[PDB]
DNA sequence: CGATCCTC
RNA sequence: GAGG
């Protein structure tokens, strides 16, 4: 149930960055702690915000109609 | 000049690292707060949706709508609705985006804020062009579809503050540190052993000269110069989060000065 | 000593010397016939019951007896004097404060007493933790106690879990 | 038959919590139904308020009856109660 | 609700301008006592935390499973190494004025759950309405706007209180209340009334 | 009016029993043999060492709501360094002659023993306390 | 990720909840109780499966 | 292959138990003191040993970060409570027609987890936020 | 759900109790709070 | 156990004594052994207080006992609550209990009775008996729905 | 009983309660739309009139409104629907039914109503949100929790009801209990815990915050007070702004431990004219205390007085707290590398002494006191030495927390925990108990099947020797699940045994009261007692005071 | 449900006004200004301000309830000095040093190469 | 013959 | 059936 658009805590927009993040992961072969850093998710509210993301949208889509 | 004094440390397109000198807590605080919560922005405030074949539910979508941020620079030119002559809603005080998608191929058709088409006559001004900052352009993505999925929804994005709804909010955080040293004691550290081993220093401690324990607590001392951090969510610049911020605190306090007046007649 | 008796009588003597701004360096203007019949004939006026026979001034003597001993405890000549130095001034309105007080302190006909009485031991009986009890290191200082034995007093039971007799 | 007379009164000299609860009762019932008020509202309106003036000033036309569990009684005026509280 | 047997509900709600901000500028979705602490003794809440903050700044996954050899101190070092006071605490200033806090906030994520039965779901009031059929009594729930229960045990601290005429008035007025017609003679509910 | 006492006292110990800011002084006259003193002093604002000799004052001059100083051309009784304001709460009479004085400036407690204290230290609101050198 | 176990009945999901009962065949001695004649007892609950 | 086996109660009471595979067998002869006390092998006769000790538990206790940090009734308590919690019950939800759902809108999967909850299924139907929290007394509400 | 389809009943000297036998066999912290305590179980 | 008891300077001091604990009552026989205090003699069993000594004894050893497991559990009760309840078992002339057996079966009315237990049998023997109800009963006036002599109404208000 | 003695009733409302610091003690915080819901039939005098016209016109939806107006001849006229609904021409003798107000009395509930403090009067305040809000110094009469616990209110219809509420029902009237002759109400929470934090020696407050702290007092005199420092910077003590809150006329004192008049400590009490002399405010101060500021400012100032006080003392308190903070981190739990492994050492000397009581025991050289079994001896021995390492340990543990320590200055100010708590989530857990008995042989001679057959060991038989912090092994994790569930179970049955208990006690009680010749009766009019208590006296009116004749010696007594 | 527009918060309604001044009963020269739809922003920068004026006797300020968006300013002056001139004072000196800020920040953006 | 309060 |  996709990306969350801004960080709730803080507000940094966070909905331009999922699939970057997981290119970052599959591609460049990046671990999550790097990777999360890479996107300029400084602040733990940020980090929590798409390291703990997840993505049932892509489950839902599965679904034939 | 006179007062208040800045030195910025660092600045960037989307962040300005600076130190406040010469300053009142109040007036740091207040402007900290100002810039968090009163700065005008224009965002999506209304959505009608003439067909949603998505997984996502129709206030779920519109809700996120609200949290893309929007071009902000010329805002000041946009009447807020309220205010508007207008029934409902104008180019005078609205923007008009548009959302249409359909999921033509068999791999899964994404739905970003560079597909919000503005309608709306902006009449010359730098408003309603959805803020993009990713490097392959697409920026935001508001939703998914697979093959018969299709999403058909009009916008009229508004002129609003954070203090009405967080979607209003030009800035994420704002760092904010007075006395990296604690030499004002103004907060007590809590230890097992050293405080002074056990609670990490700030980059800010640099800046500054260390208490130097062969000195007796400065009483009269009184917190003046402030290290910040503004970051910006891409809707206004950098530097207007602060002066906007800085304009709107001083127009506030202008209202209140013009009040007196208004009640200093019978 | 301490036991729960209407009217704070030590309040009302440190109210005194506030109001009355007793100095403990100026010799006093009361006299024996003053501290001592003064008390003794505020006895006479706490009143509880009123009726003039017998039967309800004993009643009424019987009700008094234990706040007449604290009250003639605290208002004897010496500590009038020698503790709390009070004036004549000071003294009446003590007495005036005691009688006002204690009639402020009576029950009210009414009070419904009985709905009272069961559910200032019914609320607390609530509050009860630990069916067992604190004794428990112990194997020879078990006795029934908490709810359970609350339920033996009140059915009046019979045959009770732990019959004790205690031998002095 | 039954009674006490005025002389020969047990009962408490002072106003009952009670007594004084179902007096301003009945006194502010009577005045919030427009019946007349016997003391000068300073500015009042609110008909307990009115009530609890007539008590302080002693001008509530009310007789409490005191019933003893005999089946006697003795009765009380709202004027000659003492109302300590 | 957190995952310790700690459920709560929302007191107030505070934008980020109000709520006490760190450094950074990180500010708590959520504010809970420190008194909900001592007598729970619920102690890995505080360590979940402690663990949950190390996860979010390291991008791994906490190890909050049992009988293990993750200690509090091990986590601590790890928090450390991040340049955070190691046992979750952290300066914090107060959103009103900005003036730092003399006390140092333990901060940090801790998994919540949003429980069902939510205030608009349990609201209710009845100023009159339906009737059971039988009783002649007001209705029972929300769903049909029932009456609420004024039981023995209410009608016990009514006595206590000594209020007469209150407790006539819950069982009369509102409520119930009806007028029958008696004989003198026999004393029942018989009498044929032929009202007007 | 005016002093009500003035002396010069010799600090013996200095505690901080539990206080960060806080601490209680020992101490007693450098001229009467039987005169004490057992205070709280702050010692962030006013430190204090072991065998420091200090000028205490009781007076009660230079009632109504507090003005901030406003140095402007304001001139207060005081060519001192540390300043209290406190209130008396007993009278404590130590046998024979011996005579104790309890102040408490909003907390931080006061006792003063020896002689001559009499028409000089009364049950009064008032009593500032004032501390040189 | 639906685990199954359950009944659709009348388009309703319906779970058997797991029943509790001591074990047949059980050979078990019972100590009894002050008043009683009969000092101990040895019950049996014989079944067929 | 014979390396594990069935166990009820009844047989139970015949056999001796070893808790950890390493740590309860192999051998004697300096030590962490933030670490719990765990006592000694002590016995040896053992003819077992259990695959994990958490899974002593079930589904609802399953879910708890460090029970064994926690006193006993708040275990308890978390256990009933996680029945009342909101998130993705199924993926399927759009589809069916049922009397009452309650769907989180963004589930996140807990920061801290137990090695039993990727057998629940948990961080992939979550039930709940990772919300910063802060324990304070702040305006007193 | 997972948890529901764990369930156990106990209907009617020590029932409510967590007995020893019960390790490994029957979660040690999952029951309800009060009336169907200790006799609603979980596997 | 320890005792607080005047000394010869007047004060109280702790003299310890000792003081022998039973499992059992047999109060009639062990008060009359020699080399006891029969005047101190006591049990938890109320019931042989007031079949030995009386009343009176089994009054006082009843709130001792009611007193004695609100102070087990650190809980304090005001005195007349348990004087109050103890003496109400106790007017009856011996123990009557908090029970339907105890209280329920009083010479008080028909329909305050009925309202806490054996509702339709109590109301069936007050047919059967042709009991006449007071009415000055609490339960009663709460059925009626009618004005109580309870703190407010316990009184007349007249003209 | 469903029927007659109990009743689902018209003008009553239900909620989620919430906690407001804000709210006076007696006002109740009522959600605008449940205010909405519930009116008051109210009679139009000239008096009100022109109040109740503008109510009618203002209607059922706007807040300060009506709906219903009934006159002459009974016929009620429905102001949501009607034509004439904004006609309406009042006459007097007419009735209102208008909103809920502000002031309003109100019936105040929570379930199980177990005490008259249970029912309380109310004055309402119309409030947003959906949530009925309480004084947090209302808790404990209701026994409330912000949980997600539900309250009741009732609205009076009548006059006299409303003089009922207001005159005998009322939150301040209430204040001081006659169920154990003390008050029932205090200074709890942040604002108990903020008391003492405030009030130490070391606490010292300037201008700006003074001033704020000041001004937040209603009351206020308007009197800034002369700082006790007046050196290089003016400063006043947590002290001196708490006094602001306490009214004149109040004295106060107490005496601990080591009081001293100088209070070298700052324990005891001592407030003179009601200003605090000495003594840290906490629970025994300002808590429900027998001989606490609230039982004596009731007493001396009065109901209402008082119950402005907890307000006043909330507004600076939390305010103070709100600027200076206050949390509770795992760092709280940790004690000393020192500290911990002497707790160590202390568990191995039961360990040891269990050990040996157990050798002597296999010896046969234990000889069991007369009374008792050689092994229920035995057993009661090891659980005493175990029972003693746990306190020892926790007490080790106690005295190694700094007076910084979050848990400790809860523990301090008296606001939540006891030193169980700190013994058993810093040092050690202890013996686990299962009907008094430590944990029983469930499996053959055996405990759990990890142990051997016959093993009496504190280990083998529920002894936690971990801490909540250290975190406790599979086998002891058990067996305090085992302890824990017994206490489950008789919670379960406590609530279920004492509430039957309160019924009957109740019913065998209803009709006695004190009669109007001081004699305590029943509804036939019988004696039970001659003066109610022995003495005609009423509990709320009652406190333990020293009778200075009995104690002390002969010669003392002279003197 | 019972939720006000969070426009209510910056937004004055029907029969409403931003500031309300009151001559205080319990001291001379002093007064109470109710600000309507305003908070922390503004409270705490006009009473912090408020102090640095030598002829002010007292200045605080409180929101009595988080619900409502407005706050209490209590002003004590010298004899001879008007509260409402120390808040127009108060206003001025905040606004001067704003605008002060404002061409400081604007010099030195001007600077930054980013 | 009894066995805590609330509504679903 | 679920809530304290
Ligand atoms: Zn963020
Ligand atoms: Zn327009
Ligand atoms: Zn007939």
């Amino acid at each position: 149930m996709i990306v969350p658009v801004r960080c709730f805590s803080c507000g940094k927009v966070v909905g331009d960055k999922w699939e970057s993040y997981l290119n970052l992961l599959q591609e460049d072969e990046l671990d999550e702690g790097t990777a999360l850093s890479r996107l300029g998710l400084k602040r733990y509210c940020c980090r929590r915000m798409i390291l703990t993301h997840v993505d049932l949208i892509e489950k839902f889509l599965r679904y034939n109609p | 000049e006179e007062g208040p004094q800045v030195k910025i440390r660092e600045a960037s397109k989307d962040n300005v690292d600076f130190i406040l000198s010469n300053v009142d807590l109040a007036m740091a605080n207040s402007l900290r707060r100002v810039m968090i919560a009163e700065i005008p922005t224009l965002a999506i405030d209304s959505v009608e949706v003439e067909t949603n074949t998505t997984v996502l539910a129709d206030e779920f979508i519109a809700h996120r709508l609200g949290l893309i941020p929007l071009q902000s620079m010329d805002i000041e030119q946009l009447e807020y609705s309220r205010d508007c002559f207008c029934e409902d809603h104008c180019d005078k005080c609205s923007v008009v985006l548009t959302l249409q998608a359909f999921g033509e191929s068999e791999s899964t058709t994404n739905v970003y804020s560079k597909d919000l088409v503005i309608v709306s006559n902006l009449m010359g001004r730098n408003i309603g062009h959805p803020i993009i900052q990713d490097k392959e352009g697409n920026g935001v993505l508001i939703c998914k579809l697979r093959k018969g999925q299709e999403l058909k929804l009009t916008c009229v994005a508004k002129k609003g503050i954070a203090k009405e709804h967080a979607k209003w909010g030009p800035a994420a955080a704002i760092e904010f540190e007075y006395d990296p040293w604690n030499k004002l004691k103004h907060t007590d550290y809590w230890y097992e052993q050293d405080s002074a081993k056990e609670w990490p220093q700030s980059k800010n401690c640099e800046y500054e000269d260390p208490p130097n324990e062969g000195d007796p607590f400065d009483y009269k001392a009184q917190a003046d110069t402030f290290y910040m951090n503004v970051e910006s969510v891409g809707s206004i610049p950098v530097d207007q989060v602060v002066v906007r911020g800085i304009d709107t605190l001083q127009k506030k306090v202008a209202s209140i000065l013009l009040a007196l007046t208004q009640m200093d007649q019978d | 000593a301490n036991w729960p008796l209407p009217v704070n009588i030590r309040r009302i003597i440190q109210n005194a010397q506030q109001t009355f701004h007793i100095d403990h360096t100026k010799p006093s203007d009361l006299t024996i016939k003053d501290i001592v019949l003064g008390v003794k004939d505020l006895q006479e006026n706490l009143l509880v019951l009123r009726g003039k026979n017998e039967i309800i001034q004993n009643a009424q003597r019987d009700a008094v007896t234990l706040f007449c001993c604290l009250l003639r405890s605290r208002l004897a000549t010496r500590r009038v004097l020698q503790e709390y130095r009070l004036t004549k001034q000071a003294f009446d309105w003590v007495l005036s404060n005691i009688e006002a007080q204690f009639l402020r302190s009576v029950v009210h006909p009414g009070e419904m007493v009985g709905v009272l009485a069961a559910q200032s031991i019914g609320e607390p009986a609530t509050q009860m933790t630990l069916n067992t009890f604190h004794f428990a290191g112990v194997a020879s200082k078990k006795v029934t106690s908490g709810v359970p034995r609350l339920k033996e007093i009140l059915n009046v039971a019979k045959n009770m879990k732990t019959p004790s007799l205690t031998v002095y | 038959e039954k009674a006490i007379p005025k002389d020969q009164r047990a009962t408490t000299p002072y106003m009952t919590k009670y007594e004084r609860a179902r007096i301003l009762g009945t006194r502010a019932l009577q005045i919030s139904m427009n019946a007349p008020v016997f003391v000068d509202l300073e500015g009042e309106t609110d008909p307990l308020r009115i009530a609890m003036k007539e008590l302080a000033e002693k001008k509530i036309p009310l007789v409490i009856r005191r019933y003893l569990p005999d089946g006697s009684f003795e009765d009380w005026s709202v004027e000659e109660l003492i109302v300590d509280l | 609700a957190s995952r310790h047997g700690q459920k709560g509900t929302i007191g107030i709600t505070y934008r980020r301008e109000d709520m006490p901000f760190t450094a950074e500028g990180i500010v708590p979705d959520l504010i809970i006592n420190p008194h909900a602490i001592p007598s729970r003794m619920t102690v890995a809440h505080l360590i979940e935390c402690l663990l949950s903050k190390v996860a979010a700044l390291s991008g791994n996954e906490g190890d909050a499973s049992p009988f293990t050899d993750i200690t509090v101190e091990g986590i601590s070092k790890l928090l450390r190494e991040h340049g955070y006071q190691s046992r979750g605490f952290e300066v914090m200033y107060n959103g009103h004025t900005g003036k730092k806090l003399m006390a140092q906030i333990f901060f940090g994520p801790t998994y919540y759950q949003r429980l069902r039965h939510m205030v608009d779901d349990k609201i209710h009031a009845r100023a009159r309405g339906p009737m059971q059929v039988l009783t002649r009594q007001p209705v029972e729930g929300r769903s049909r706007d029932g009456g609420l229960r004024f039981g023995e045990m209410e009608r016990d601290c009514m006595i206590a209180h000594g209020a007469a005429s209150f407790l006539k008035e819950r069982l009369m007025e509102a409520s119930d209340a009806f007028r029958v017609h008696i004989c003198g003679i026999c004393g029942l509910m018989t009498v044929i009334a032929k009202l007007n | 009016s005016n002093t009500l006492f003035d002396d010069i006292f010799q600090v013996s110990e200095v505690d901080p029993g539990r206080y960060n800011k806080v601490c209680r002084i020992e101490a007693a006259s450098t001229t009467q043999d039987q005169c004490k003193l057992t205070l709280d002093i702050n010692v962030e604002l006013f430190p204090v060492a072991a065998q420091d000799s200090l000028t205490v004052t009781i007076a009660s001059s230079l009632t109504r709501s507090w003005r901030p100083p406003q140095a402007g051309d304001r001139s207060l009784a005081d060519d001192y360094d540390y300043v209290m304001y406190g209130t008396a709460y007993k009278f404590e009479e130590v046998s024979k002659d011996l005579i104790a004085v309890y102040y408490s400036f909003g907390g931080l407690l006061m006792r003063l023993e020896g002689n001559y204290r009499n028409l000089n230290n009364l049950k009064q609101e008032n009593a500032y306390l004032l501390i040189r050198r | 990720f639906d685990m199954g176990g359950y009944f659709i009945i009348n388009g309703s999901e319906k779970v058997l909840i797991a029943q509790e009962r001591s074990a047949g065949n059980i050979v078990q001695v019972f100590k009894k109780a002050a008043p009683s004649p009969i000092s101990h007892v040895a019950e049996i609950r014989s079944a067929l499966e | 292959e014979g390396l594990v086996e069935y166990i009820d109660a009844e047989e139970e009471e015949s056999i001796l138990i070893a808790m950890q595979p390493e740590d309860l067998e192999p051998a004697e002869a300096d030590v962490d003191p933030a670490k719990r006390i765990r006592v000694s092998h002590h016995a040896t006769t053992f003819t077992h040993c259990e695959i994990h000790p958490s899974m002593i538990l079930g589904v609802a206790a399953s879910i708890i970060p460090f029970p064994d940090h926690n006193q006993s009734p708040r275990n308890t308590y978390q256990s009933a409570m996680g029945k009342q919690a909101m998130g993705v019950f199924l993926t399927n939800y759009n589809v069916r027609m049922d009397t009452m759902a309650n769907i989180l809108y963004y589930p996140q999967k807990p920061l801290g987890t137990t090695r039993a909850m990727e057998y629940l299924k948990f961080r992939e139907l979550p039930a709940g936020q990772n919300a910063i929290v802060a324990i304070a007394c702040y305006s007193g509400y | 759900t997972l948890s529901h389809l764990r369930r156990t009943n106990t209907p009617i000297a020590k029932p409510r109790q967590l007995h020893n036998t019960h390790w490994g066999l029957v979660c040690p912290a999952e029951t309800p709070e009060g009336q169907a305590c200790g006799l609603v179980k979980n596997l | 156990y320890d005792r607080k008891v005047p000394s010869p300077t007047g004060e109280y001091v702790k003299e310890p004594e000792w003081v022998l604990e039973t499992d059992g009552v047999n109060l009639s026989e062990v008060m009359t052994v020699p080399g006891i205090d029969p005047t101190r003699i006591y049990t938890n069993s109320f019931i042989d207080i007031m079949e030995v000594l009386g009343i009176e004894a089994g009054r006082a050893a009843l709130y001792k006992e009611v007193y004695n497991v609100i102070a087990s559990d650190g809980s304090y009760v005001n005195y007349r609550h348990m004087a109050l309840l103890v003496d109400v078992m106790t007017t009856q002339g011996g123990l009557t209990s908090v029970t339907r057996h105890g209280f329920n079966r009083s010479n008080t009315g028909a329909l305050m009775r009925c309202s806490f237990e054996e509702t339709v049998e109590i109301l069936f023997e007050a047919g059967a008996s042709a009991e006449l109800d007071d009415c000055r009963g609490v339960s009663e006036n709460v059925i009626l729905g009618q004005m109580a002599p309870i703190g407010t109404g316990a009184f007349d208000v007249m003209i | 009983r469903g029927n007659l003695m109990g009743k689902r009733v018209d003008f009553s409302a239900r909620t989620v309660i919430s906690g407001d610091p804000n709210l006076e003690l007696d006002q109740v915080g009522v959600p605008k739309s449940i205010a909405k819901t519930l009116t008051y039939p109210e009679v139009v005098t000239p008096y009100n009139i022109d109040r109740l016209t503008q109510l009618v016109r203002n209607g059922p939806n706007e807040h300060p409104g009506a709906k219903y107006v009934i006159r002459d001849s009974g016929d009620r006229i429905d102001l949501r629907y009607s034509k004439r609904a904004g006609d309406i021409q009042l006459q007097y003798g007419w009735k209102v039914e208008r909103h809920i107000m502000d002031n309003d009395p109100v019936l105040f509930n929570r379930q199980p109503s177990l005490h008259k403090m249970s029912m309380m009067a109310h004055r309402v305040k119309v409030i947003p949100y959906s949530t009925f809000r309480l004084n947090l110094s209302v808790t404990s009469p209701y026994n409330a929790d912000f949980d997600g616990d539900e309250m009741n209110l009732h609205v009076p219809q009548s006059e006299e009801t409303r003089a009922e509420l207001s005159q005998l029902c009322a939150v301040p009237l209430q204040i001081v209990s006659p169920q154990s002759n003390k008050p029932c109400m205090g200074i709890v929470q942040d604002t108990l815990c903020g008391i003492r934090k405030l009030t130490l020696r070391d606490t010292f407050i300037e201008l700006d915050q003074v001033l704020n702290m000041l001004y937040w007092v209603p009351d206020w005199d308007g009197v800034i007070p002369t700082p006790a420092i007046i050196k290089p910077k003016p400063l006043w003590s947590g002290k001196q702004i708490l006094s602001v809150a306490i009214p004149n006329g109040i004295h106060l004192q107490r005496f601990d431990e080591g009081t001293t008049l100088l209070s070298p400590k700052d324990n005891g009490m001592l407030i003179i004219d009601g200003q605090i002399i000495f003594g840290v405010v906490e629970k025994k101060t300002v808590g429900s205390s027998n001989g606490g500021l609230i039982h004596v400012v009731t007493r001396e100032k009065g109901p209402q007085v008082c119950a402005k006080l907890f307000g006043n003392i909330q507004k600076v308190v939390n305010f103070w707290l709100l600027h200076n903070g206050f949390s509770t981190g795992i760092g709280d739990t940790i004690a000393d590398g020192p500290t911990m492994r002497e707790i160590t050492e202390t568990i191995a000397e039961a360990k040891k002494k269990v050990l040996d009581v157990t050798k002597e025991a296999q010896a046969n050289l234990l000889t069991a006191k007369h009374g008792m079994t050689l092994r229920e001896s035995f057993e009661d021995n090891v659980v005493r030495f175990l029972n003693e390492a746990r306190d020892k340990a926790g007490r080790l543990a106690e005295v190694n927390l700094k007076d910084l320590n979050n848990v400790k200055q809860m523990v301090m100010a008296g606001s939540k925990g006891s030193f169980i708590n700190i013994a058993q989530m810093s040092a050690c857990v202890g013996q686990q108990s299962v009907e008094g008995k430590r944990i029983a042989f469930g499996f053959v001679d055996r405990t759990l099947p990890h142990f051997s057959k016959d093993d009496y060991s504190p280990e083998s038989k529920g002894f936690v020797e971990n801490s909540y912090l250290r975190g406790l092994t599979p086998q002891e994790f058990f067996f305090h699940a085992m302890g824990g569930r017994e206490g489950l179970i008789d919670t379960a049955v406590k609530t279920a045994e004492t509430g039957y208990i309160q019924r009957r006690l109740v019913k065998a009680l209803e009709d006695i009261m004190v009669h109007y010749d001081n004699t305590t009766r029943n509804s036939l009019g019988n004696v039970i007692q001659f003066i109610y208590g022995e003495d005609g006296m009423d509990a709320a009116h009652i406190e333990k005071q020293s009778l200075d004749t009995i104690g002390g010696s002969d010669a003392a007594f002279e003197k | 449900m019972n939720a006000p527009d969070r426009f209510e918060l910056f937004l004055l309604g029907e029969g409403e006004s931003k500031l309300k001044i009151d001559p205080d009963t319990k001291a001379p020269n002093a007064v109470v200004i109710t600000f309507e739809k305003e908070d922390h922003t503004l409270g705490n920068l006009i009473r912090a301000e408020l102090l640095n004026d030598r002829k002010v006797l007292f200045a605080a300020y409180k929101v009595e309830h988080p619900f409502f968006a407005r706050f209490k300013l209590r002003i004590q002056t010298t004899e001879g000095y008007d509260p409402k001139d120390a808040l127009k004072n108060a206003c001025n000196s905040i606004i001067n040093k704003l605008g002060a800020l404002k061409t400081n920040f604007e010099t030195e953006w001007n600077l930054q190469t980013l």
